[PDB]
């Protein structure tokens, strides 16, 4: 025993499964249209992003 | 930008699987069109008593390429264009770990040969792959090994005056990215640039004296006026009388012949801009801006 | 319904198809020629539906973005969009980390004068409150000025495009190629006034197509201590002139550099400069002045964004 | 230190100072927040167990 004592710190993490409530009407949601813009043109396929 | 490069005997098992690790690689390639042979890709036109200048000055002549896929019967490329997003992997030997966000570039292959080519034997006729370093490392690699170059050729003549224990001790290790680099060394390539540099190493101190001598006037930029004294006192006691007028022409006729072709041979830009880099996958996209 | 309203938005975005000319046949070789001489000419009348399909032919390259992610003390909220960035690589850090350095942000490590710069130095004062946030994380501050290796290290990148700030990690996009599209604007570099320094204003020279922006990292002492300038100019008079034009520039400095090195001489004492090349603007597309909180702020349009490596000038 | 109406918004919205990362063999910090979801609760009560 040298003359000192310790103490030691860990980190432990847990999957979890939750439950989240939550109540009647509280949020309002506003929601636009799909816009699709062409970016690129390629010899092989053209890529898009809606 | 496809380029098919055809084999009329089908491949071996053992030299199959040594392109399958090189999938992804920077290719030079002597024109641009695709139907070409075995024998147009690589540096086997300059490569296979190889000269260091005819190689460097290759690649900007030169419309490199990059792999994509090694199949038996043939294999295929991908021509790279000036400005052209692509994704190549670091598979380069010795490997260097590169870092995201740099500048590489592209040099001739100076180290030995299991490194630098693959020997096909299925056509008789041995590929050679260039060197993909950074381009802070790779001007670091070579300003030690022509260094190096120099003292195993006063060595050779006069053994006594350089310590090998003190020679291989700075010239053969690079630090680059925090991380130290020993290269292995037996140099044919670099015999020219050290019959360059040292060709053009007296001429400048005659060079300046003659130089500093004949811009003397009322119009003199002022500068210049500065930069008189840096320059050493010796070199400040040369005679230029003797010499003759029509000797002296050709001692700056010559002399500035090696500041413009070892300058602009430094000053190259078949090179890469990385922009991002994984260092487990070994994958980088990038582009490509020639000179 | 709706998925009905996103094909006609696809199916209006494509690309027009190549003319499939039949070289083989009689009659539909001479069907095919029609129609490539019925449409020519509807594509060079002034009418509108002649210009309304003239734009579809869209041969566009595109910008390529780098996703960075810096502490949030080397690098403020308050930075104005458009402002060029640096990347410092000096090591390989334990965490995938990246420090990028703002012009502003780089006036405190170069400890460069007030009197050259009176409004970025109050300004770089106010968002760092002591110049130690990034004075700790470069432990070379005085060994990279003084051999001459700190523009080594920096490589331009670009534009800033998004700064998604947080308390510890900053995300920050950068436009490395081409004109920079906002996350919908187009995002054109913004420089003080403070640190551009013109080249083509005179007392007839050719207007040419394009004009450069070049960024000049200097080294000099003060106060006996080893420190730097970064500026930038802004030419298009190739690149033997502009060379020849910034040792103009820096003529009052060598000549009081020098005093000191005719005392002494090291061999990594004599490298002074390097000169990038960061982008093209577009010819006389004039900067409009802009002012933050009262900044002179210069902010270019149509900036697209090169990289040059850094070639030394003495 | 704030008022603690501001540490309740604080706790679901915005992530702590530096928790480790998930799935690495040796408990990184972590960083970029992309698909990252952790509860500490050990950082606000200031105890361990």
């Amino acid at each position: 025993h040298p003359g000192f004592a310790m103490t030691v710190v860990r980190t432990d993490e847990v999957l979890a499964e939750h439950i989240l409530y939550c109540s009647r009407a509280s949020t309002s949601m506003f929601v636009g249209l799909p816009s699709v813009v062409r970016r690129e043109v390629r010899s092989d396929a053209v890529t898009f992003e809606i | 930008k496809s380029i098919v490069v055809n084999l009329t005997s089908r491949l071996f098992a053992d030299e199959l699987a040594a392109l399958q690790s090189k999938i992804g690689s920077v290719l030079p390639l002597g024109d641009c069109h695709r139907l070409q042979n075995i024998q147009a890709l690589g540096l086997g036109c300059v490569c296979s008593s190889p000269d260091y200048i005819q190689i460097m000055q290759y690649l900007s002549k030169c419309t490199l390429a990059v792999l994509e896929e090694v199949r038996p019967d043939s294999l295929r490329l991908t021509r790279m264009d000036p400005s052209d997003n692509l994704q190549i992997k670091n598979v380069y030997a010795p490997f260097f770990q590169w870092d995201s966000n740099t500048q590489l570039a592209v040099l001739p292959p100076l180290f030995s040969r299991k490194d630098s080519t693959i020997v096909l034997e299925s056509n008789g006729f041995d590929i050679v792959f260039p060197m993909v370093v950074p381009q802070q490392l790779g001007h670091a690699i070579l300003q030690q090994l022509l260094v190096y170059h120099i003292y195993s050729k006063i060595s050779a003549g006069a053994p006594g005056d350089v310590n090998m224990a003190e020679l291989d001790l700075y010239t053969t290790n690079v630090s680059f990215m925090g991380r130290t680099y020993r290269l292995d060394v037996d140099l044919r390539v670099l015999d020219d640039l050290s019959m360059y540099l040292c060709i053009l190493s007296a001429l400048v101190p005659r060079g300046c004296l003659r130089l500093l001598t004949a811009l003397v006037r009322h119009d003199r930029h002022p500068l210049t006026e500065v930069f008189e004294g840096v320059v050493p006192d010796e070199v400040t006691r040369i005679d230029l009388d003797q010499l003759s007028v029509p000797d002296d022409i050709t001692r700056m006729r010559v002399m500035f012949s090696y500041l413009q072709s070892l300058s602009s041979i430094f000053n190259l830009g078949p090179r890469l801009h990385v922009y991002a880099y994984s260092a487990e996958t070994l994958a980088a996209s990038c582009w490509y801006s020639p000179r | 319904e709706n998925a009905a309203r996103l094909g006609r938005q696809v199916l209006g975005l494509l690309p027009p198809p190549t003319h499939r000319v039949s070289l083989t046949r009689g009659p539909e070789f001479a069907r095919g020629v029609r129609d490539l001489l019925s449409k020519y000419a509807a594509s060079t009348r002034p009418t509108v539906g002649s210009l309304h399909e003239a734009l579809r032919q869209a041969p566009f390259r595109q910008p390529t973005y780098g996703d960075f992610l810096v502490y949030s003390q080397t690098f403020s909220p308050q930075e104005p969009l458009g402002t060029f960035l640096f990347s410092f690589k000096q090591e390989d850090n334990g965490s995938s980390m990246d420090m990028l350095l703002t012009p502003t942000s780089l006036f405190m490590l170069s400890g460069m004068e007030a009197a050259k710069a009176p409004q970025t130095h109050k300004v770089a004062g106010v968002w760092y409150g002591s110049g130690s946030g990034l004075a700790d994380f470069i432990p070379n501050l005085s060994e990279l000025m003084d051999t001459g290796e700190f523009h080594t290290l920096l490589t331009p990148v670009g534009p800033m495009v998004q700064s998604v700030h947080s308390t510890f990690v900053t995300k920050v996009t950068s436009a490395m190629k081409g004109v920079g599209l906002a996350r919908r604007a187009h995002v054109g570099l913004t420089l003080p006034c403070d640190m551009l320094v013109d080249l083509d204003e005179s007392c007839r020279e050719p207007a040419g197509l394009n004009v450069t922006i070049y960024a000049s990292l200097v080294y000099l002492r003060v106060n006996q201590r080893p420190s730097m300038a970064l500026t930038f100019f802004q030419s298009g008079k190739g690149f033997a002139e502009v060379v020849a034009m910034i040792k103009d520039h820096f003529t009052d400095v060598i000549r009081t550099k020098y005093i000191q090195l005719r005392h002494e001489l090291y061999i990594n004492r004599l490298v002074f400069g390097a000169v990038c090349t960061l982008g093209t603007v577009p010819f006389d597309s004039h900067p409009v002045h802009q002012s933050l909180n009262s900044l002179p702020v210069l902010v270019f349009a149509n900036f697209e964004a090169a990289c040059g490596p850094w070639t030394v000038f003495l | 230190n704030r008022g603690l109406y501001t540490l309740v918004n604080e706790y679901s919205a915005r992530l702590a100072g530096a928790p480790a990362t998930s799935t690495t063999d040796l408990q990184y910090v972590v960083v970029n927040g992309t698909d990252v979801f952790l509860d500490q609760p050990c950082h606000m009560l200031q105890e361990a167990y």
